[PDB]
């Protein structure tokens, strides 16, 4: 199964 | 053997044609089993292999709604960057992030790694400790030392030695009948000539797996490394791969040259003359 | 005996193109026999027995034309000639252009040399350098860094008195007979 | 940077002019992904042709599988037709028994 990236913490 | 569980995300920009365009796509060893296409007309998280047919719509309600999230996400970092590196409004550009855990021998956990790139090049990756980043360019240091402090390291080692893992160990059961079972390469010859006095003798290994092969053309035993053409190793389309070596010989010499086939799925090395 | 093996109008074309490849036997012998090295042309074949007057036309190039070739006479039950020389048969215009420039400028002092640089957008390891304004004089090299994609050449000393205008083209070493499309001319301007 | 595509055509069991097969168009390699590939028998397109979904090498190079069913043939001539910003024009390549 997949996981997080989902924001907004993970943008770069 | 060992085994790995990975993920190949990319989006990418489309210049007033409003919404960019989004891919993703799951892979367990050389064996593709989920996919998104943000153009796809299903706007869900479809199956691939007959293998994971067999999970409730409870499955393909958190893999999809996620994977919209990853797009989303996506989203952002296409203007970041833009910004990042100044460039025009116009113009397309393309993000890649690509994660998995390798399951050692013995069925645990061996290796994590999340990496990403811009436009092609390397632009941040989990070092690793999975604990760390290393980025690869000045701009890149920027997304670090905000994730180093916004916890993604952390929250990731999580996600890898962890429930990554397990889910791979689950999907192995299921799909045992492929995943872990084999197809050593059925290996043949061929002649063609170039002229009255050179022919190429083409040495095929096919319908295998894993796609990691060796194939070797030698000349009484000196290895002909050098005057050898390969083709890189392509799909069959039925999870099995081919490949072939290639040497021009005199004519008259072919009994000279022999092929050595090194493989996971062979006992012993092959060894094959075009005249035996 | 041998044979002699050669293109009209020359043997570095643009594709979609005329070309012929031409060969003779001293001797006035219809025994020719044309190949590439490495890999079939399937072109040569298709060629009519009254023209093969040692005479080989290509309506339009591709890249498919592309490679080494030799033309050789006899059989060896039969005659016996040596092969040809080598005749490079070059297709350019494969892929999209590279981009020249002289620095750290295009405008050179009498008797001066001037660094010209070819750079590609696209990921490649050969780069030509040719003079033109006769059938130009090509130089080769790769690039000057790593992952450059990018060739520098060095020209001169330079003269008011003659013309000094230049093209590059970039490609793959796997293929060294497909070029891509030439860069835009580039004149150097002496300062007479 | 960007990268021009690598293709291979091909069939997915060896030939034989009476058996059908599958007819593939491997491209790898690529930058960027956008990418237009057609697979052809004798010369006119093939309506409703399947693929594989975008996904690269170590190096972030792309790759695509286009495949479909074909029955090889004493006169029948296939081919794959490529294009990519990286080419000034479509680029044909034959299928080839033996490669």
């Amino acid at each position: 199964r997949q996981a997080s990236i989902e924001l907004p913490s993970m943008a770069v | 053997g060992s085994h790995s569980m990975r993920y190949f995300f990319t989006s990418v920009s489309r210049p007033g044609r409003g919404e960019p365009r989004f891919i993703a796509v799951g892979y367990v060893d050389d064996t593709q089993f989920v996919r998104f296409d943000s153009d796809a007309a299903s706007q869900r998280m479809e199956p691939r292999a007959p293998w994971i047919e067999q999970e409730g719509p409870e499955y393909w309600d958190g893999e999809t709604r996620k994977v919209k999230a990853h797009s989303q996400t996506h989203r952002v970092d296409l203007g970041t960057l833009r910004g990042y590196y100044n460039q025009s409004e116009a113009g397309s550009h393309t993000v890649q992030r690509m994660y998995g855990c390798d399951v050692g021998s013995d069925w645990r956990f061996l290796r994590g790694y999340h990496q990403y790139a811009y436009d092609g090049k390397d632009y941040i990756a989990l070092k690793e400790d999975l604990r760390s980043w290393t980025a690869a360019d000045m701009a890149a240091q920027t997304t670090k030392h905000k994730w180093e402090a916004a916890h993604v390291a952390e929250q990731l080692r999580a996600y890898l030695e962890g429930t990554c893992v397990e889910w791979l160990r689950r999907y192995l059961e299921n799909g045992k009948e492929t995943l872990q079972r084999t197809d050593a390469p059925k290996t043949h010859m061929t002649h063609h000539a170039v002229s009255d006095h050179e022919a190429t003798l083409r040495c095929w290994a096919l319908s295998f797996y894993p796609a990691e092969i060796t194939l070797t053309w030698q000349r009484d035993g000196e290895d002909q490394t050098q005057d050898t053409e390969l083709v890189e190793t392509r799909p069959a389309g039925d999870g099995t791969f081919q490949k072939w070596a290639a040497v021009v010989v005199p004519s008259g010499q072919e009994q000279r040259y022999t092929c050595h086939v090194q493989h996971e799925g062979l006992p012993k090395p092959l060894t094959l003359r075009w005249e035996p | 005996p041998k044979p002699t093996l050669w293109a009209e109008p020359g043997s570095v074309i643009t594709q979609g193109s005329p070309v012929t490849l031409r060969c003779q036997g001293g001797q006035e012998t219809q025994e020719y026999r044309l190949y590439r090295e490495k890999k079939t042309a399937p072109w040569i074949t298709r060629i009519p027995q009254e023209l093969v007057k040692g005479q080989f036309p290509i309506p339009s190039i591709t890249w498919e034309h592309a490679g080494r070739y030799r033309c050789y006479y006899g059989s060896d039950t039969a005659g016996r000639s040596e092969s040809s020389d080598p005749l490079e048969l070059v297709v350019t215009g494969a892929y999209i252009k590279p981009t020249l420039s002289a620095q750290p400028s295009p405008v050179v002092n009498s008797g001066g040399n001037v660094t010209l640089q070819c750079d590609s957008q696209v990921a490649f390891d050969g780069f030509i350098l040719c003079k033109e304004g006769e059938h130009p004089q090509c130089l080769n090299s790769q690039p000057h860094a790593r992952g450059s994609s990018r060739a520098i050449f060095s020209v001169g000393p330079v003269s008011p008195s003659r013309r000094w205008w230049y093209r590059c083209y970039a490609y793959d070493s796997n293929s060294p007979y497909e070029w891509s499309l030439p860069s835009d001319l580039l004149e150097l301007l002496v300062l007479g | 940077i960007q990268r021009t595509p690598k293709i291979q055509v091909y069939s997915r069991h060896p030939a034989e002019n009476g058996k059908s097969n599958f007819l593939n168009c491997y491209v790898s390699g690529f930058h960027p992904s956008d990418i237009e590939v057609d697979l052809l028998k004798n010369g006119e397109r093939i309506e409703k042709v399947e693929h594989s979904d975008l996904s690269f090498s170590k190096d972030w190079s792309f790759y695509l599988l286009y495949y479909t069913e074909f029955t090889p043939t004493e006169k029948d001539e296939y081919a794959c037709r490529v294009n990519h910003v990286t080419l000034s024009q479509p680029k044909i390549v034959k299928w080839d028994r033996d490669m």
